[PDB]
RNA sequence: GGUGAAAUGCGCAGAUACCGGGAGGAACGCCGAUGGCGAAGGCAGCCACCUGGUCCACCCGUGACGCUGAGGCGCGAAAGCGUGGGGAGCAAACCGGAUUAGAUACCCGGGUAGUCCACGCCCUAAACGAUGCGCGCUAGGUCUCUGGGUCUCCUGGGGGCCGAAGCU
C-alpha cells in the first residue's frame, strides 16, 4: 500500500444533516476501496479564488489514507459521483520539502 | 514495481552463498524478474516503445551473461536455465 | 480495347463500355489526347457528357489517370476513360459511338492524316462517331521556323485560304467530314483551350492558328 | 531593476510542498494569478520548480487563482 | 430614461477601431459608441481622436440615463486606447477605476497566419 | 470587420461592443531558463497507475563476463495512404475581394482535404552538432543543472562560454 492525501470540496450550502450524509458515503466509499483513514482535517468553509459551480465558496475535507494504489483511481471515480462533491484530488503523501530555513 | 522484499527474496533464492549479491546466477535471476514484469507491462501498452528498448537491453545483458556462464561452468548454466525457466 | 487504370493498363469490352455510357446522354471523344488535360477540364465542367481520350503513348496520361481514380473530394472523376490506341488501329468497340469529337494540335503521323488528308484513316476516325456528330480540328505550323517539317512530311503552308479550297473540302467530303466553319485565331484566343501545347504555343511567339469544325456526314 | 524585496526573504521557513498554505503560497503570485519569476521569488531553480506544482495544485482546489484583473492602467 | 447613475464603461481598443459601451452596475448596456458611430468610416475609425470622440459620445449619451460614476474596463490594445480612457475621465463622469481585463488564452486556438510567426 | 488605402463579407430575421447559461473541439498562459529528459525522431496544465533510461555515496558481491557491429529486427518529425470516429480554431485545393501592365502571388473575406482519436500503412528530412561508437592521455578560467563532502570550496555526472599545448 501507499500513503495518500484525499482532498474533497463539496457544496457550502449543506445543512448539518445533508452534510453529514455526504461524509457518510465518503467514509463508506473509502473502506470499500481499502482506504485506511490515518487521519483527517476539516477547514470546512473557505472563500475560493474563483467560483466553483457558480458558488464562490467551498467546504473542505482532508483525509490522509493508506490503501492499494491499484484502486486509487477508482476510489476517486466513486468520490466524484456525488452531486455535492465538486472537487476531488488524491495525492501521494510527500516529505515536507522545507525552504528558507 | 518490485519491492525490496520481492527483490531480496530472489537474491537470497539464487545467491551462491550467504551474502552473494552479484553472482551471475543472481544477476540473471534479477534480470529475468525485471524482464517478465516489463514483458508483462508491454503485453498491454503495445505503444510504449520507449520502454520496449529498455527490454531489448535487459534481454540483451542477460543473454550475454548467460553466454558467459556456459563458457565457464557449463553445469551451473543448465542449472540456472532449468531453474529460472529461460529459453522457450 | 485498352484503357488506363492508374499507371496500370487493363482490357475493356464493348459490353462493359455500353453499360458505362448508358448512364450518359452524350459521349465526347478527344483523339490524340496527349496529356489528358482537355478531357479532365472539360469533364470537371460537364458531368452530363462521357469523355474518352485516345493516345498511343500511355505514360503521358499517368498524372491525369492517377488523379481521376482518387476520391471525388480530391479531384477524382467517374466520367473519364483513357484509351490506348493509334489512328491506324482504333478499337472496333468505339465504332459509331461519339456525339462529338476533337483533334487538337496533332503532330507527326496524326497531323499528316488531318492535313494531306489521308482518306482511309480519317474515314476510320469518322467511324467512331454517330451520323452528324460534331468535330473540330485545331492546327498551327504556322510554318517557316518549324521547317525542317515542311521539307520532311511535305505539308500545307497552311492558310485559311488552303482550308477553304475546293480540293481539301472535297477530300474531307470523301472521308465523311462536312466543313461547316473555318476560323483563324490569335495567341490570345488560344489560351481558352486548356491544354499542353495550347498553353506552350500561346504564350510563346505569335502564330496563326486555325480551327476547322463541322459534322460527320459519311453515315 | 527588480530590487524591491525577494519574496523568500520576506517570509519564514515554509514547506514548499504544501499545496494548502494559501497564506504563504499567495505570496509568490503576481498582481495577477501569475507565478512570479525567480528574479522576484528569490527561490532557486529547484525550489522554484517545486513551487510551481504546488501553486498549480492549489489552483485546481480553488484556493489560488489562475488569473486576476489589472487595476489602474 | 431610467436614471442609473453608477455603472461600467467597457473600452474595447483594437488596431482598427475603438468602441465604448456603457453599462449598469451589473453588465447590461445603456448606450454604445465607436469610430463608426461617429463620422469616420475606414482607417480613420481607429485613430485615437476617434477613440476620443467615441468615448465622449458614449458618456454624453449615458449622461441622459442619468449616469455619473463609472468603472472603466479596458480590453485589448490599439490605436489610441488611452485617449478613450481620458475622454471619459474628462467627459464629466467621475471615473471610479480603470482596469485592464484584456483576454488572453493559456494557449488554446491556433491563431490565423497573420498572428502566428511567434513562439 | 478589414487595409497602404479599400473592397468582398457580416448586420434591422438586430450584428459589433456588454452580462449570464450551455454545448463542443483543440491547445496548455505565468513558472520557463541562457533550464531539464530521451538513442534518435522528439517530449512541457494538474492527478493517479503502469514503465524505460540515468547520476551520486558505500565500496559490499561476480571476476574480463569487454568494445564495435555487415546483414536482421525494432523505433523513426511533417506531409501523405486505408477503415472508422471527431471537427472549435487553422487551413493546400478551391470560391471571392483588392493590388498589378498581367497577379493563376504576396494583402483582405470565405473554405474542403488535412490538422485531433483509434487501428493499420508509409519511412522521408537542413532526421543537424551538417561532427559514427568505446577507451586512454593532454593548462586553466567562468556561468549553469543535478548528487556527495570535512559545504566562503573540494569532488562526481550533465549543459554553455573563453582559452594552454596542439590541430586546421
Ligand atoms: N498516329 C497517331 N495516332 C494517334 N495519336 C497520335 C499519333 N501521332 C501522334 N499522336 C499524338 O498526338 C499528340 C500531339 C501532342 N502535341 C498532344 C496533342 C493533344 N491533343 C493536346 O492538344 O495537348 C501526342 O500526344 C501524340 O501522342
Ligand atoms: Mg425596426
Ligand atoms: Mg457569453
Ligand atoms: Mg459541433
Ligand atoms: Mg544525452
Ligand atoms: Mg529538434
Ligand atoms: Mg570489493
Ligand atoms: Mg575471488
Ligand atoms: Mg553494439
Ligand atoms: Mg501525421
Ligand atoms: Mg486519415
Ligand atoms: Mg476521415
Ligand atoms: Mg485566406
Ligand atoms: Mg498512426
Ligand atoms: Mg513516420
Ligand atoms: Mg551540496
Ligand atoms: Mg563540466
Ligand atoms: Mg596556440
Amino acid at each position: 500500500m501507499r500513503r495518500y492525501e484525499v482532498n474533497i470540496v463539496l457544496n457550502p450550502n449543506l445543512d448539518q444533516s445533508q452534510l453529514a450524509l455526504e461524509k457518510e458515503i465518503i467514509q463508506r466509499a473509502l473502506e470499500n476501496y481499502g482506504a485506511r483513514v490515518e487521519k483527517v482535517e476539516e477547514l470546512g468553509l473557505r472563500r475560493l479564488a474563483y467560483p466553483i459551480a457558480k458558488d464562490p465558496q467551498g467546504y473542505f475535507l482532508w483525509y490522509q489514507v493508506e490503501m492499494p494504489e491499484d484502486r486509487v483511481n477508482d476510489l476517486a471515480r466513486e468520490l466524484r459521483i456525488r452531486d455535492n462533491v465538486r472537487r476531488v484530488m488524491v495525492v501521494k503523501s510527500q516529505e515536507p520539502f522545507l525552504a528558507n530555513a | 514495481p518490485i519491492t525490496k522484499e520481492e527483490k531480496q527474496k530472489v537474491i537470497q533464492e539464487f545467491a551462491r552463498f550467504p551474502g552473494d549479491t552479484g553472482s551471475t546466477e543472481v544477476q540473471v535471476a534479477l534480470l529475468t524478474l525485471r524482464i517478465n514484469r516489463l514483458s508483462e507491462h508491454l503485453k498491454v501498452h503495445k505503444k510504449d516503445h520507449h520502454s520496449h528498448r529498455g527490454l531489448l537491453m535487459m534481454v540483451g545483458q542477460r543473454r550475454r551473461l548467460l553466454r558467459y556462464l556456459q563458457r565457464e561452468d557449463p553445469e551451473r548454466y543448465r542449472a540456472l536455465i532449468e531453474k529460472l525457466g529461460i529459453r522457450g | 480495347m485498352l484503357i488506363l487504370k492508374g499507371t496500370k493498363t487493363v482490357d475493356l469490352s464493348k459490353d462493359e463500355l455500353t453499360e458505362i455510357i448508358g448512364q450518359f446522354d452524350r459521349v465526347h471523344i478527344d483523339l490524340g489526347t496527349g496529356d489528358g488535360r482537355n478531357i479532365y477540364k472539360l469533364a470537371i465542367n460537364d458531368q452530363n457528357t462521357f469523355y474518352i481520350g485516345i493516345d498511343p503513348v500511355k505514360e503521358n496520361l499517368f498524372d491525369i489517370s492517377k488523379k481521376i481514380i482518387k476520391k471525388p473530394s480530391k479531384g477524382g472523376l467517374s466520367n473519364v476513360v483513357f484509351v490506348i490506341a493509334a489512328a491506324e488501329s482504333l478499337p472496333f468497340e468505339l465504332k459509331n459511338i461519339a456525339d462529338s469529337i476533337s483533334i487538337l494540335f496533332p503532330w507527326g503521323t496524326l497531323l499528316e492524316y488531318v492535313i494531306k488528308p489521308n482518306r482511309d484513316i480519317l474515314s476510320n476516325v469518322a467511324d467512331l462517331a454517330k451520323k452528324e456528330a460534331h468535330f473540330e480540328f485545331v492546327t498551327t505550323y504556322s510554318d517557316s521556323y518549324e521547317e525542317a517539317e515542311i521539307k520532311k512530311r511535305g505539308l500545307p503552308l497552311l492558310s485559311k485560304a488552303y482550308f477553304l479550297s475546293e480540293q481539301y473540302k472535297a477530300e474531307l467530303s470523301n472521308s465523311g467530314f462536312r466543313i461547316d466553319d473555318v476560323k483563324e485565331l490569335d495567341n490570345e484566343y488560344v489560351k481558352q483551350f486548356n491544354s499542353l501545347w495550347a498553353k506552350r504555343l500561346a504564350f510563346g511567339r505569335k502564330r496563326s492558328f486555325f480551327r476547322v469544325s463541322g459534322h460527320v456526314s459519311k453515315h | 531593476p527588480s530590487r524591491k524585496a525577494k519574496v523568500k526573504a520576506t517570509l519564514g521557513e515554509f514547506d514548499l510542498r504544501d499545496y494548502r498554505n494559501v497564506e504563504v503560497l499567495k505570496r509568490f503570485l503576481s498582481e495577477t494569478g501569475k507565478i512570479l519569476p525567480r528574479r522576484r521569488t528569490g527561490l532557486s531553480a529547484k525550489e522554484q520548480r517545486i513551487l510551481a506544482k504546488t501553486i498549480k495544485r492549489a489552483r485546481i482546489l480553488g484556493l489560488l487563482p489562475f488569473t486576476e484583473k489589472l487595476v489602474r492602467k | 430614461k431610467r436614471q442609473v447613475a453608477s455603472g461600467r464603461a467597457y473600452i474595447h481598443a483594437s488596431y482598427n477601431n475603438t468602441i465604448v459601451t456603457i453599462t449598469d452596475p451589473d453588465g447590461n448596456p445603456i448606450t454604445w459608441s465607436s469610430g463608426g458611430v461617429i463620422g469616420y468610416k475606414g482607417s480613420r475609425k481607429g485613430t485615437p481622436y476617434a477613440a476620443q470622440l467615441a468615448a465622449l459620445d458614449a458618456a454624453k449619451k449615458a449622461m441622459a440615463y442619468g449616469m455619473q460614476s463609472v468603472d472603466v474596463i479596458v480590453r485589448g490594445t490599439g490605436a489610441g486606447r488611452e485617449q478613450a480612457i481620458r475622454a471619459l475621465q474628462a467627459s464629466g463622469l467621475q471615473v471610479k477605476s480603470i482596469v485592464d481585463d484584456t483576454p488572453v488564452p493559456h494557449n488554446g486556438c491556433r491563431p490565423k497566419k497573420k498572428f502566428r510567426k511567434a513562439s
